[PDB]
């Protein structure tokens, strides 16, 4: 209680420019929230519903490395910074919050689960505000309802002098109107 | 410009 959140490193460098390279990844899949990585930047996904979703900022068209080599994005949506995988097998996929709280958590790529007041439907507030830094490499992480259900996933951070005050997210809407549309 | 990669995850509770 509230909420919490651990994390657990799989790859090192090496073993992950090689996974980039092949496409192939051999190890189990756990957890609801996956680290992610490109030859340049990381970042986080959520498994929602099957889908692993991330920001297009992050993945481009890039493919996953899976077990049977690389997963084709099933959906890649550019002006919402959205794109998806299917889950590989032994995710957690979590499920959408449709019980309307606007109590919020955000999880940030370190495991911190952070209170966020949503103030719209992509929206919501750092109640206590973090540097820019902290919250930096956590885009494509969950942000949760209390029951711990999924309303969408962190985007970008509103910023002023390397300080965050609140939080931009796609929400579970945006995730369906993308898989209805495609 | 290769795959993105799972390097690691995050278990909830
Ligand atoms: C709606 O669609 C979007 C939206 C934003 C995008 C984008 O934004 C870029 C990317 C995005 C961003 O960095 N998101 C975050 C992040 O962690 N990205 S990240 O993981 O480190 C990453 C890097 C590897 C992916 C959550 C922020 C953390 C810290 C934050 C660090 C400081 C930067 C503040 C900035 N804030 C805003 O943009 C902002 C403030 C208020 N409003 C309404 N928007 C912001 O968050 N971003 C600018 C980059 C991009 O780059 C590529 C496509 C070339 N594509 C985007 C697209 C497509
Ligand atoms: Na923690």
């Amino acid at each position: 209680a509230p909420i919490t959140a651990y994390s657990q490193q799989t790859r090192g460098l090496l073993g992950c420019i090689i996974t980039s390279l092949t496409g192939r990844d051999k190890n189990q899949v756990d957890g609801e929230v996956q680290v992610l990585s490109t030859a340049t930047q990381s970042f986080l996904a959520t498994c929602v519903n099957g889908v692993c979703w991330t920001v297009y900022h992050g993945a481009g068209s890039k493919t996953l490395a899976g077990p049977k080599g690389p997963i084709t994005q099933m959906y890649t949506n550019v002006d919402q910074d959205l794109v998806g995988w299917p889950a590989p097998p032994g995710a957690r996929s979590m499920t959408p919050c449709t019980c309307g709280s606007s109590d919020l958590y955000l999880v940030t790529r370190h495991a911190d689960v952070i209170p966020v007041r949503r103030r719209g439907d992509s929206r919501g507030s750092l109640l206590s505000p973090r540097p820019v830094s902290y919250l930096k490499g956590s885009s494509g992480g969950p942000l949760l309802c209390p029951s711990g259900h999924v309303v969408g996933i962190f985007r970008a951070a509103v910023c002023t002098r390397g300080v965050a005050k609140a939080v931009v997210f796609i929400p579970v809407e945006s995730m369906e109107t993308t898989m209805r549309a495609s | 410009k290769g795959s993105v990669v799972i390097v690691g995850r995050i278990i909830l509770s």
